[PDB]
């Protein structure tokens, strides 16, 4: 039903950052979890997707090698590791429920992001 | 291979785990997901590739246009036969392929295990394998994960073969 | 794959049609497109699930359409909440999504 | 330490047929054939249909007194006619190119009625108030069509009609008229002056001269005489003329219309409910997404292809064989 | 001791094609394409067809003298004409809606001929013993159609015809008539009184006025005049009337028919024999359950679909590989 | 599995007996009958699934309806082209599957006998197996029935290992 | 001391869709869908097309004076009509069975223009030099059609016309004619003395009498009167008879035509060039043996079935995986 | 079989050799020739089975023949939908068939190699084989061509197996 993001923090360039997304109200392992970045202004550009059920991931081609995701299914929390942060990467990241796994998808609903979190508002400076 | 398992909770393909430290029915997550995604694309290709336009069928004709009215019926009947016949064969052919496709994947899983073990376990022939060497749950997970090494407990298996 | 928003609703009054549309760079299935609404200061929410239908907890005023490369939102009547940024979500063949530029409606 | 390779079994009873085997039970399946309908008619594309009910299309389009109460929608997605449709032409007769009119009216983008030749001032030289018949009375009033008026001689004189409509509107105009064919010569003389007479109607596109065909006919309803009904489309800016001394039934109302993408006519007794659908069937609206349907193939809209087969189902799972 | 697993070989030379290779020999195969026919025409669904060796539909329906010897059946599934059958219309002319009549008569469950207007009592004021064309003589007798009679002036007078018939049968009645068009005014007066003639024919649904077209035409069958042939169906309980002052060929016989199905017309020189089929092709009846045939694109019945191919054979056995 | 057997007239699949106590060909009647049932259902599915209505093809038109006669011709030619193309592809595709199906089944018997015989026979690769152990007719019958009691033959294999 | 088994790869970018997965890269593929054309019209069956450029089929077939810049050909593969083909019938009118004539003219194996009724001797009692109209200008002056002539009274008298042509050729003859419908009675009386007049045209199979319909019509192209255009085919051995007392426009030229009805009518604004193709599409000719094309639903000749899909690429090679 | 070889000059299937005399890629001429001929026949069958008769698609009707115009449109749209749907499914199913065909051919070649080297080479399972005995160009070419005679080397591999 809900997605809860971890608290915001301010990091210096060259560090790595851990972003957590806790999900509740539905079976965690039926749905995948995606991340979307929103810089101040501009618009949404997709960050990545991880299959909570299978552990499969998919990342933006231009960002390959610096973004890695894992899922802890015993705690029901997804984790994102963002390497080599630069100052232009200040943005609010959102967690969303993505394509579901384990059954045949006939409806168009499940190819969309239905529930979205509050946003972690990570600042890089 | 020889029948399905009612003990699985979530998944289509999987393994039976019987060990001194525990027991259960752990699904083959990567193979099930690849097969399901391919079946999903198969069904969506069958459904979405039907080209539908905004049209209307059925026409009113005058007494003196019976020759045309039957032509409309002829057209509808011809399309009906085509749509019935191809649809039946399509469904039947897709179902045949789907079942063979699924059987191939389970056989592939059997081969996946077989080629990985490299004579470190006894093949039963009923779709099951009995390990010669002692295999812990970490070993079992290594087999499920597809990263299991025959050398790691190779000599013990040979000794257990001699014990035959 | 990319989309161009080409917004035509940059400034308009409440009560009139917002004839906003999105163009895809390639023809796509209607089942892979969705439209999102985000009010500044709040997290985004889903508005339309596919060009042809709406099945969520949202007022009946939101009704989209579209085919091929040309898709529209066409929200029939505006209100104060309604003016918020709109996004296009396009699913590809891989488990990847792409977004358009979007546009804000000025009150 | 045992591993065994196998697959999921379930309690599902869905049975799927294939080429090599029939009646195969499968753990999961997807239906391709839709066999349900709402059971009520709804608005195709969200645009209301024109519901005539008991009244036929000729009756409504001509203003049949029995169905005067039918409202006019500014747009139609399709036309609904009941199986007991009656009260079409209300005076014995036959429309020529009736089916073409019915087909052209099946889908209209804009449809508005206007008075083409105002009754009060358009014909001061003829009696417009005696054009009545007992064949189709309204509450026993012995009345006549609402969209056409039937002119008769006034003072035993029938001056030649020379009326025309300029058509300065931007949309095509549908103009309907008729020709009366009295039972005998005595009725022609009693009702009209000039026993030998002609009626001419024409536009730039259409030019046709008619002559009364006077003969005693088999009785239909309570009269022997017959009326023929004609219709034309008047292109924007194309003047339409009515030159006549004979049995011309002049229009009173005409319709301004712009045609939408072609649709059809559905004949069904199903009640009309207010909802929206992707596709309309005579047994009710269907809003499915499946490639095939087995509901009566007179569908209107973009719809699944009709097949005769009872069931079409694709397997997605594995054969269900518990062990 | 050697144990081998393998498959049988056969002396069959049946050859099939596949997607990847052609001319694959198999030990067992079945056909989908039927390339055989009986070479005989026969009854479809148990009712024999109507066979007209010399007459066409126009001849038989009008009653051309050469058609007297054709048997009349109470029902047919289809009509068979020969390629040399052209003894149709006697007086040069043209049927109106001829093809519509030809298809409507293709299948009748109950067909009866009856005398609609008795020759000896219906027209006491006219001469029914003339109307001889000399174009289609029967043994030199110059006889005219048997189903229609052509009325002429009694002698220096032609009293106005006014006839009617009530369809008191439960089945549709097919009524035929014709209009004669003399070549000159002098011939109009010689044959009929009153040069200015009117003919009116009508039913409750059908109403048409006719006039002669008097002009000199090219000679056909040594006569320079023409006749038009018309027909109509009278629904049970209705009335059909004829009114005329001349130039009307009145029916003598009329046909009672109950239409029940669609069917076509076969043009073929194949003889007719007693056999039990489900599908009739002009080349001959077929005896098969196979899905396809390559005999003729034009078939009647629950026929296999026509395929333009030499062979459709499915393998059922094994590839034939000699030892 | 290379060429066929000219003497095998009792079935499609079977076994070759070469023993000093007797020889000859014999069908595997359960497998052969299974092939017969699936192929018969296949042909019946192809035949029975076409919808056939009582119709009439071919219509007569006059000299002022050539446009309409050409429309009817276009309809008949379209249906003819669709049916010929679909029938030719259906026959070719299904024949490929029929032959592949049969080759799969003969390979399935080869694999099944391999799994029953295990290490008691040398594979030749041409469809034949050469037994190291002496197998009496009844012993063969046990092999073809899928009830080969492997442990009672290994004792002779122990002596045969001194020959390899 | 090792060997590896594997498949070939190359620098291929061909993208192939499959049932289970999309956008598969293969090392080789065959494109079954033609999406290219040469942008030009070309010869079909080796015979040059008839290209009208600016003329309508009606304008050319009646001899519209603006169309004189076009020469005819002895054989046609198809007829090309452009989007600017406005120069059709000059005089306001309605060409009856115009579409059927267009179908009959779609292709002819041998076509020649024959002078059926030479002006010098065919009408010694009528004036064949008048009949030019402002609605059919040429060189700034009033003119008329070259294939048809409009007869008027020669000496304040219009003698009855009786002319016929005997078809002494071995091919069918296409004969065109028309009938004038003056605006008012005064115009017919000035133009024709008879006023009450008829036009009769007939062959062995064709016989029809026409009568002028005098009425005041909307003004089209500066004239109120109308012309009706008719046509018929005369089979070898038959004759055509024109009998009229006024209001007849009679042919001067007629065409001998050995018909080939296989072809159609193409609408295209692109020029005709020299090549040999098997199918012509409005965008341009194609040269292909592939099963499918996505260029246009409307094509003439032996071409691939129009398909709306973007691509039907069939794989021939194996999956391309660099590694 | 784990990836494509961009270094091959020609052929769809082949071998890679690593030896003391040389190293490189070569085509399997018999398998590649058979696959090329079967695929060419498949393509030619797809083209050849369609034989369009000379037609004239598209008909013109007047204003008062609108029902006929809609019937002609109905026929063209119906045929368009049948041909588009059938063409899309034919190409997709054929492409699925081609890719499985190629994987089957390479697996069958792999199995043939297993049949010749069943007891002479170490199976790795990634498309590679490692010889226990020293093998020069002649025995490698024999393996490529077929008919490699196992007994010629025999026990030397056993001793290398003993060392391993
Ligand atoms: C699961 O498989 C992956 C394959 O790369 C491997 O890296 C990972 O270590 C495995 N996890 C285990 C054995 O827990
Ligand atoms: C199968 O079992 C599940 C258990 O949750 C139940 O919900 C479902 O309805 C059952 N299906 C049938 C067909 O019994
Ligand atoms: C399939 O099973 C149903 C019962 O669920 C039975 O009525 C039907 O006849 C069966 N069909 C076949 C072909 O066995
Ligand atoms: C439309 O589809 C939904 C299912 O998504 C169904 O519940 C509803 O009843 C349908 N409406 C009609 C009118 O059929
Ligand atoms: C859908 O149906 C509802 C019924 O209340 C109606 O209000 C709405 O306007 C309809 N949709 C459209 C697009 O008209
Ligand atoms: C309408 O039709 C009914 C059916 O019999 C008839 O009773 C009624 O009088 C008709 N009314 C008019 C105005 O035609
Ligand atoms: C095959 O041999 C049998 C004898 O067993 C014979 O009856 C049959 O006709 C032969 N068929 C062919 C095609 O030679
Ligand atoms: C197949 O065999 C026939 C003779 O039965 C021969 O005419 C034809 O050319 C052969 N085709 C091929 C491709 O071998
Ligand atoms: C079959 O033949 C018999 C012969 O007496 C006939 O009565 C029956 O009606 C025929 N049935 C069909 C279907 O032709
Ligand atoms: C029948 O047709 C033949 C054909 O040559 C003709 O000679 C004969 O006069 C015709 N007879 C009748 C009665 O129509
Ligand atoms: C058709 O075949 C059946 C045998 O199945 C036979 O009884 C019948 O007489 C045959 N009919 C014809 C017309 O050949
Ligand atoms: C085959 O084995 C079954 C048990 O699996 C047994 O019941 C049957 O009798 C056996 N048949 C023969 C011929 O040995
Ligand atoms: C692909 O590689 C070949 C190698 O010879 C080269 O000739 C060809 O041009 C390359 N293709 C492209 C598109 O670069
Ligand atoms: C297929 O995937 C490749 C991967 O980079 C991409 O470049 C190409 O554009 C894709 N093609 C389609 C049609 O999606
Ligand atoms: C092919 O085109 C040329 C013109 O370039 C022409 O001369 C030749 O006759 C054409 N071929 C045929 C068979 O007509
Ligand atoms: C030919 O078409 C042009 C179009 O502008 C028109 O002006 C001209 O009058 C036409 N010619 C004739 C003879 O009608
Ligand atoms: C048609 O294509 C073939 C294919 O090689 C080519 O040889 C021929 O010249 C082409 N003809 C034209 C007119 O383009």
């Amino acid at each position: 039903v809900q997605l809860v993001q971890s608290g915001a923090e301010v990091k210096k360039p060259g560090a790595s950052v851990k972003v957590s997304c806790k999900a509740s109200g539905y079976t965690f392992t039926s749905y995948g979890i995606s991340w979307v970045r929103q810089a101040p202004g501009q618009g949404l550009e997709w960050m990545g997707w991880i299959s909570a059920y299978t552990g499969n991931t998919n990342y933006a081609q231009k960002l390959q090698g610096r973004v890695t995701m894992t899922t802890d299914t015993s705690t029901s929390t997804a984790y994102m590791e963002l390497r080599s942060l630069r100052s232009d990467d200040t943005a609010v990241y959102y967690c969303a429920r993505g394509l579901l796994q384990g059954v045949v998808i006939l409806d168009s609903y499940y190819y969309t992001m239905d529930v979205w979190g509050q946003g972690t508002t990570v600042t890089v400076s | 291979i020889e029948g399905g398992w009612t003990g699985m909770v979530d998944g289509w393909y999987g393994y039976h785990h019987q060990n001194e430290q525990g027991s259960g029915y752990a699904a083959d997550l990567k193979s099930t997901q690849n097969a399901i995604d391919k079946i999903t694309n198969k069904v969506n290709s069958v459904i979405e590739k039907m080209n539908t336009q905004f049209t209307a069928v059925g026409k009113e004709f005058n007494h003196l246009e019976k020759r045309i009215e039957n032509l409309n019926k002829k057209v509808d009947d011809g399309f009906l036969d085509i749509w019935t016949y191809n649809a039946e064969l399509l469904v039947l052919l897709e179902n045949e392929r789907t079942l063979d496709y699924h059987d191939s994947n389970v056989k592939n899983l059997y081969e996946k295990v077989r080629n990985q073990l490299k004579n470190n376990a006894k093949e039963i022939g009923n779709g099951c394998f009995e390990f010669y060497h002692k295999c812990d749950n970490t070993c079992m997970e290594s087999v499920k994960n597809g990263t299991y090494d025959y050398p790691k407990y190779s000599e013990e298996a040979k000794l257990n073969r001699e014990k035959i | 794959i990319v989309l161009t928003q080409s917004p035509g609703t940059l400034s308009l009054s409440p009560g009139e049609r917002a004839t906003l549309s999105c163009r895809a760079s390639q023809s796509v299935s209607s089942s892979y497109l969705a439209w999102y609404q985000q009010k500044p200061g709040q997290a985004p929410r889903l508005l339309i699930y596919g060009a042809s239908s709406r099945a969520t907890g949202i007022p009946d005023r939101f009704s989209g359409s579209g085919s091929g490369t040309d898709f529209t939102l066409t929200i029939s009547r505006l209100e104060p909440e309604d003016f918020a940024v709109y996004y296009c979500q396009q699913y590809g063949s891989s488990p990847r999504w792409t977004f358009g530029q979007g546009t804000k409606l000025e009150i | 330490d045992t591993l065994c390779i196998g697959y999921h079994a379930n309690n599902s009873t869905d049975t799927v047929d294939t080429v090599l085997e029939k009646n195969v039970t499968v753990t999961h399946s997807v239906n391709l054939l839709e066999d349900k309908h709402n059971g009520k008619l709804c608005k195709l594309r969200g645009v209301a249909p024109l519901h005539l009910g008991k009244c036929n299309i000729a009756g409504w389009i001509l203003g049949n007194p029995e169905c005067e109460s039918l409202s006019t929608a500014s747009s139609w997605s399709y036309i609904v006619e009941t199986s007991n449709s009656d009260n079409g032409t209300c005076y014995p007769g036959d429309f020529i190119n009736y089916e073409e009119l019915r087909e052209q009216l099946s889908s209209v983008s804009s449809f508005e009625r206007f008075e083409i030749f105002p009754k009060t001032s358009s014909w001061p030289n003829h009696d417009s108030n005696k054009g009545v018949t007992a064949a189709c009375p309204h509450a026993g009033a012995k009345s006549f069509y609402k969209n056409l008026i039937w002119l008769v001689k006034k003072g035993n004189s029938y001056p030649k009609l020379n009326q025309s409509y300029i058509n300065d509107k931007g949309k095509e105009v549908l103009v309907l008229w008729g020709i009366h064919h009295p039972s005998t010569t005595a009725d022609q003389q009693s009702l009209y002056q000039n026993a030998d007479a002609y009626v001419f109607v024409g536009t730039s596109r259409y030019s046709k001269k008619f002559k009364p065909e006077i003969a005693t006919r088999p009785k239909v309803r309570d009269q022997e005489g017959r009326m023929n009904y004609y219709w034309t489309l008047v292109e924007p800016g194309d003047k339409i003329t009515f030159e006549a001394t004979g049995n011309l039934v002049v229009p009173r109302y005409a319709f301004t219309m712009e045609r939408n993408a072609g649709s059809g006519i559905i004949i069904s007794d199903t009640p009309v409910h207010d909802c929206n659908t992707t596709c309309q069937t005579p047994e009710g609206a269907i809003n499915t997404s499946l490639p095939f349907q087995n509901i009566h193939p007179i569908t209107i809209g973009k719809c699944p292809k009709y097949v005769k087969s009872t069931k079409l189902r694709l397997a997605t799972g594995l054969r269900n064989v518990p062990s």
